[PDB]
């Protein structure tokens, strides 16, 4: 039977067959402490503070790997787990040098989250202060390494979602250590795209977006608003979080869609800044190497005298912007196109879009659809870029591209 | 007569969590009215007497702080550890990362204007320093931890009204923070 | 496509005394229409910001709802609209972007007419699978 | 600097297009070069199409690489469980004193390098004391100098 | 050959300890005053991105935390390079007139009104803030009432109290919704009556102990404070460095102050001493805090303020208060101003607004924050690399430029109140007033 | 002395600043065949930003000479 049914804390939950017993945990209401599961991210079995005991079974497993059984007793809260997940956050605490008076994430570090959740008025074990190093050297992403609880939810969704495999581990044991390329700073990598799906996927503020510091919390957010981006075609779907009209940060759902949540530099780092812009909010005027405050009246009257004079004799057109909405653009064409006719309106892309729509138009004749969706540049085996630079024109492909040719063995080759 | 015995100090403090202390606005009229003040940084006494509830602030940076510390564990029945910085070590251990000379070196002789040609290392009279700062809970047993920077005023009123009953609390939850 | 993108280019190799462009400033522009612009003696600006690139080739700079105070639907290539949303509402008062259509259909001899926001309906269809032919060029 | 981009580029020829083999890819050019240096991780990830990241991590996760050059004589010390029950700690703290080098790392001119290791098989003979030629039976505090010097 | 120790020194902020080291005669051969607590602040912050700064810069005192944040604030914002908005200028000088208003709170009504009121030879008992709540209900509620006042304001504008975050680099987190504006200013009215109530209970102490206390450790010395185009400006301006009889010697822009102020370092303290690099130590040590304010502002910009303002200037010899104890009086004088200055700031349509951040890239080098805080003039200077990690920080606070003062306060005020015997406690209680006059956050002056 | 003007090729001035932070409006772009570079307004790109200098640009660049003769045929030159 695939649909199983089992009993975590009295409470019976719902499962398919092959869930994990955080799956069906997850799905019906109950929470389990985790701190190195991501939604997405293949379960990684490192936190330990996912530990669940079976009935009659004295060992205690994770919840994050071990599967669910045909029907079983699980039990979550009780005294030895509690001790065991706080000894393990105190371990953490301890080993790494955890400060968070000055943490960019202190409301959303989710090791700060248990430790409170848990009552540790203490750290217990001795305080190891030894020196990790704090790789700022990236002028867009902070990696200060004594908050990391070594979760590789940064590798995996560096290795698995982003491709561009920039982390990874360094040493063995306690020297263990998330690097770059090579053991390099994150400046001198030349394989990172700075996505910051890095700073999304880790839960305890060593990966942090340094432009928008201590005000991207998602705690002392005022709302928290889900849309799509719209400076590519990939449509990614945000969560932008807002504080007192400006986006701070831009969190990318769709961790269950093959994207993963990996926005690009262009997401997670140019939608919040452009909520802190000049915004004219005034009719201005040149008046020569300097604007000047005008009304609407005679601004519009400046700019239509300019627009009468100039269409008798044709001399007239517009370039309107493909980043506007479908009601915006056919207001646009209400009175460009109709209303005074000019058949100079373009869309500031225009070259593109019409070469793409009139190369493709011979196979519409034909009676097919000539393009796929990006997602199914994951599973192919020979992808072909023909005078494509996928990086600058929509990067979720080229991270599809990417751990496609990395971690599921295809080849590439370039016709530009 | 009759009123209860606390009494606090800092030890490498920036005053922030007497400060929330001092945040009591009008319970603290109602605090004072229910506990009598011994040595403290609001009170003018030199010599910490023998007290119930022993307060400390700031984690242990130098020795002076270490003494005192040790006396005021030595002197009461429940001792409180009020912030991030008697609790966890604090914003004080940054310095653990680099020699406690080094610490004095680029903070007193190449530290961007300041003017002594004779590398001065101003260790004369004062408590030198400790090779690395540590929370309360290394040199003093404590009863009650109190996390934050600083400790809210309600956090603080509440281990205060609960150690005043006569029960040593644990902060709850829904309460704390480490801001 | 379906709305603006016209069927020949024009922007270069084409005078236009007079053009107005619409600039979300978000994505880099580029650099050849940028010149085109800069080169045609009077251009108004509705962009929303007072970005660097389009301050410089403007004469009227009048203000935009800037891509987080509009809402809207986006009908791409795939054929499935999608949905923007009001993020933050609007501080000022530009008071529509409708008006600024009007007050130019106004004293230019010429009406608006609102219509209906055309529905996307996919121009290319696949009713064939794993069954095409090339095509001469 | 030319020297170490072919050597590695030829040693990787015979693994192009089969799974695996980068712990062996690495055995290799241990053994010819005596140390892995950045150049020589950087080729690989360039011909076997890996990440650079995975190259150093793996570099970096096994005892027997090193990433800097070592000596021209090591100087295996045995910390197993016989030579450590007899007291091979305190042969360790000596050699460590005495070249005043750090516990793994080489001298500031590459004339030795101290490598504790697992039982090197004179688990009777303990404790041992390999100075990369040949085994050392009893090694008691006073026999390390007349070592030490001769293989310099 | 002897020394009598005051470890610890009581109701100031911070780590203290007077030294009087006595002769064989027992007589003030000379005393000291150390400050004996030293963490570290320009060397935890090596490494780390500079808008990091002004979270772990107000970790340096919990009594103006909101100082060393705007000051930290303003220089990431030389850093980046912004204007910045009106609004943000409007609503940090709101957060900086409530922390002028509960710091002089604090360090009139809890710290040094036992003393005022009570007189130095007081017992022990009832010299705190409890025997204050007990003798005296009104007083003590009514100083209460004002630094919560002043919390208000901050915890209104930036969350916490103690160690808020309000002002990011670039410009302001959180403006004013017209409900908590109308609420902060329902109790104006209230509370400049009970600052012109301390005002007159500190003016007729002052006058019951007529020469006295205009001789209890008043040196001539140099007064820094930051000026408007005249007046007295808290937030902004140019520091000037009035003269001890009135001529002002080296108005200069705060940006370079490393040719102007240096830093001697004592041996026996862990405080330097800022000093005016021109004259050289110890002849070019100036006094800071409010004094030095009142000293060197010609005029200050709040109507009902000014007329106490000129009563303090109409007492001191063109306009150059020298007197110790009067720092308690002009103290007020700043609450009475801060609190006129809030009035002004919640009558403006921009501490409501919503335009209050500026972005920048192109981070530059250096980044220099000057602000008034209560006790002083508070430099921030930092020196940042390319990619925005501190590279060297100086923080030149208030209380260092008042060590001088101090010491030499100490030291006439011991030779004063010199017994060859016996040591009694409320000599000990003036070697300890002379400090609270300023009022010292030993831990600012030791980050 | 004075700021620099870059007047766009129909009257508009496009991007008036002062010389002093010049490295964020102009580059070089260097071809192949010569070794003279080809500063350019760095917004447009090359080869769209590149402009005029000399005595044609000033006359075309300046509102107004300040010299009272020459002011004369500078009007006539700018009609
Ligand atoms: S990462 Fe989390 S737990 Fe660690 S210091 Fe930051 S907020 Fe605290
Ligand atoms: S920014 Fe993107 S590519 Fe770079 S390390 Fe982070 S997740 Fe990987
Ligand atoms: S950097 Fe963060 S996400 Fe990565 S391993 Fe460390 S704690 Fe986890
Ligand atoms: S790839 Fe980047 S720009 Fe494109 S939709 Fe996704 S987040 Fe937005
Ligand atoms: S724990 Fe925080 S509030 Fe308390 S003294 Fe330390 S820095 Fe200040
Ligand atoms: N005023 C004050 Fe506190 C000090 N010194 C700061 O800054
Ligand atoms: S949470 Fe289950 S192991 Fe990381
Ligand atoms: S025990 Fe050292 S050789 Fe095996
Ligand atoms: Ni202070």
């Amino acid at each position: 039977m695939k649909e199983i049914t089992l009993t975590i804390d009295g409470k019976v939950c719902k499962g398919v067959q092959g869930d994990t017993i955080l799956d069906v945990a997850n799905k019906n209401d109950v929470y389990i402490p985790t701190l190195c599961y991501q939604k997405g991210l293949t379960p990684i079995g490192a936190c330990r503070m996912c530990v669940v005991q079976l009935e009659g079974n004295p060992k205690m497993l994770p919840s994050c790997t071990t599967p669910a059984q045909d029907g079983m007793v699980v039990v979550t809260k009780n005294e030895k787990l509690k001790d065991y997940r706080r000894q393990i956050l105190e371990l953490l605490f301890a080993g790494r040098n955890h400060f968070c008076m000055y943490c960019s994430q202190s409301g959303d570090c989710e090791l700060q989250r248990l430790a409170i959740e848990h009552e540790m008025d203490s750290v217990r074990f001795p305080y190891l202060y030894e020196d990790f190093e704090v790789d700022a050297t990236d002028p867009n992403l902070m990696m200060d390494h004594n908050r990391c609880v070594l979760c590789q939810r940064c590798i995996r969704t560096c290795s698995e979602i982003v491709g561009a495999h920039t982390l990874d581990l360094e040493r063995r044991g306690w020297q263990a250590k998330v690097i770059a390329d090579l053991g390099k700073r994150l400046r001198e990598s030349d394989t990172c795209v700075n996505c910051g799906a890095c700073a999304q996927s880790c839960p305890t503020g060593t990966i942090t977006i340094r432009e928008f510091a201590y005000r991207g919390r998602r705690s002392e957010c005022d709302a928290v608003v889900e849309s799509v981006c719209p400076l590519c075609a990939v449509g990614c779907k945000i969560k932008t979080y807002v504080r007192t009209g400006s986006i701070v940060r831009v969190e990318g759902t769709g961790v269950e869609e093959p994207d993963g949540g990996q926005l690009c530099h262009m997401g997670r780092w140019w939608l919040p800044e452009s909520t802190e812009r000049e915004r004219v909010t005034v009719p201005l005027i040149r008046e020569g190497a300097s604007y000047r405050e005008a009304t609407w009246e005679e601004a519009l009257a400046l700019a239509s005298a300019e627009f009468k004079k100039a269409y008798d004799q044709e001399k007239a057109g517009a370039i309107l912007s493909s980043l506007c909405t479908d009601e915006e653009l056919t207001l646009f064409s209400a009175l460009f196109r109709n209303a005074l006719k000019m058949k100079h309106i373009d869309t500031f892309d225009g070259d593109i879009i019409r070469g793409f729509f009139k190369g493709f138009m011979p196979f519409r004749e034909q009676g097919v659809r000539p393009f796929t969706a990006a997602h199914h540049i994951l599973d192919s085996d020979l992808i072909i870029t023909m005078f494509a630079d996928p990086q600058k024109e929509a990067p979720v492909v080229a991270s599809y591209i990417r751990v496609a040719c990395l971690h599921r063995n295809a080849k590439l080759m370039n016709l530009s | 007569m009759a009123k209860a015995k606390v009494a606090t100090f800092w030890l490498e403090a920036c005053a922030g969590c007497h400060m929330s202390f001092l945040d009591l606005d009008e319970r603290l009229i109602d605090l004072f009215q229910n506990v009598e003040i011994l040595f403290s940084p609001i009170v003018d006494a030199k010599d910490i007497p023998n007290i119930d509830v022993g307060v400390l602030s700031g984690g242990l940076g130098n020795v002076e702080e270490v003494e005192l510390a040790k006396k005021m564990r030595e002197r009461c029945k429940y001792l409180v550890a009020w912030g991030d910085c008697a609790v966890f070590g604090g914003i004080n251990c940054m310095r653990n990362f680099i020699p406690k000379d080094v610490v004095l070196r680029e903070g007193y002789i190449e530290t961007a204007s300041t003017v002594n040609p004779q590398g001065i290392v101003p260790s004369e009279d004062i408590p030198e320093l400790l090779p690395r700062a540590l929370p309360i809970d290394y040199e003093v047993k404590v009863d009650v931890y109190v996390p934050g920077c600083p400790p809210d005023a309600d956090t603080i009123y509440y281990v205060f009204k609960e150690l005043l009953a006569g029960r040593v609390p644990k902060v709850p939850s829904e309460m704390m923070r480490y801001d | 496509r379906n709305t603006v993108v016209s069927e020949n280019p024009w922007l270069g190799r084409e005078r236009r005394d007079f053009l107005y462009v619409f600039s979300t400033a978000m994505v880099p522009e580029e650099e050849e229409i940028l010149a085109a612009i800069s080169a045609t003696r009077f251009v108004v600006v509705q962009t929303p910001f007072k970005v660097r690139p389009l301050v410089n080739l403007a004469d009227i700079l009048l203000p935009a709802p800037a891509w987080y105070e509009r809402s809207g639907h986006f009908c791409t290539i795939e054929g499935e609209r999608r949905k923007l949303n009001t993020i933050v509402p609007p501080k000022g008062e530009i008071k529509s972007l409708h008006y600024v259509m009007d007050e130019f259909a106004k004293k230019l001899g010429v009406k608006l007419e609102r219509p209906e926001v055309s529905p996307c309906e996919e121009i290319f269809k696949s009713q064939l699978r794993a069954s095409e032919a090339r095509i001469v060029t | 600097t030319v020297d170490v981009v072919e050597k590695v580029k030829e040693i990787v020829a015979p693994w192009k297009g089969k799974q695996g083999g980068l712990i062996p890819i690495l055995q290799e050019v241990q053994r010819e070069l005596g140390y892995l240096p950045e150049e020589a991780l950087l080729t690989i990830s360039r011909e076997l199409k890996m990440p650079k990241a995975e190259v150093y991590g793996v570099a970096t996760f096994y005892a027997q690489f090193h990433l800097k050059p070592r000596g021209r004589h090591v100087i295996r010390v045995c910390r197993g469980t016989a030579c450590h029950v007899r007291g091979s700690l305190q042969i360790l703290e000596k050699v460590k004193q005495m070249l005043g080098i750090e516990e793994n790392e080489t001298t500031d001119d590459l004339r030795f390098t101290l490598e504790p290791v697992a039982c090197l098989g004179a688990c009777g003979l303990a404790p041992v004391m390999m100075v990369d030629e040949d085994t050392h039976g009893r090694m008691t505090p006073d026999k390390i100098q007349a070592i030490l010097d001769k293989y310099q | 050959v002897f020394k009598l120790e005051i470890n610890p020194v009581t109701r100031i902020e911070g780590h203290g300890k007077i030294t009087v080291m006595l002769d064989e005669s027992g007589h003030v051969r000379e005393t000291r005053f150390h400050v004996t607590q030293y963490r570290g602040f320009e060397v935890f912050t090596h490494g780390r991105d500079f808008r990091e700064m002004p979270v772990i810069t107000p970790r340096i005192c919990g009594i103006c935390p909101v100082s060393h944040h705007l000051a930290s604030a303003k220089a990431c914002d030389e850093i980046l390079g912004v204007t910045i908005t009106p609004a943000a200028h409007k609503l940090r000088e709101l957060m900086h007139m409530g922390q002028i208003v509960q710091s002089h709170a604090l360090s009139f009504f809890h710290l040094s009104s036992p003393d005022i009121l009570w007189g130095f030879d007081a017992p022990v008992k009832i010299r705190n803030v409890a025997g204050l709540v007990d003798r005296y209900p009104e007083l003590a509620k009514k100083g209460i009432m004002l630094r919560k006042f002043g919390q208000e304001i901050i915890k209104t504008l930036g969350g916490k109290k103690i160690h808020p975050w309000h002002s990011i680099p670039g410009g302001v987190n959180r403006s004013l919704t017209p409900q908590e504006r109308d609420a902060i200013a329902a109790q104006l009215p209230e509370m400049k009556s009970i600052a012109m109530e301390a005002i007159k209970l500190i003016k007729d102490y002052l006058q019951e102990g007529g020469e006295e206390l205009k001789e209890f450790a008043t040196l001539d010395t140099a007064y820094m404070g930051l000026v408007r185009d005249g007046y007295l400006e808290l937030y902004d301006g140019e520091v000037r460095i009035k003269a001890p009889r009135g001529r002002i010697l080296d108005q200069f822009d705060p940006k370079d102050y490393l040719d102007h102020i240096g830093e001697h370092v004592e041996p026996w303290s862990y405080l330097k001493f800022p000093f005016y690099k021109a004259l050289g130590f110890p002849h070019g040590s100036y006094r800071v805090g409010p004094l030095a304010r009142l000293n060197a502002a010609d005029a200050v910009s709040t109507p009902e303020a000014s007329k106490e303002f000129a009563l303090y200037k109409e007492m001191g010899e063109d306009g150059i208060v020298p007197y110790t104890l009067y720092y308690h009086y002009a103290r007020l004088i700043e609450a009475l101003y801060g609190l006129e200055r809030i009035e002004q700031l919640l009558a403006d349509p921009d501490i409501t607004s919503s335009d209050l951040r500026v972005t920048s890239k192109e981070i530059n080098p250096e980044g220099i924050g000057v602000i008034e805080a209560p006790r002083g003039t508070l430099i921030h200077h930092y020196q940042v690399n390319e990619s925005g990690v501190i590279t060297k920080v100086n923080l030149i606070v208030a209380t260092g430029h008042n060590n001088f003062a101090m010491n030499k306060g100490v030291e006439m005020v011991a030779k004063k109140y010199i017994t060859g015997t016996n040591v009694p406690e409320g000599v000990f209680n003036r070697l300890e007033h002379v400090i609270r006059a300023y009022d010292p956050c030993l831990s600012c002056s030791t980050h």
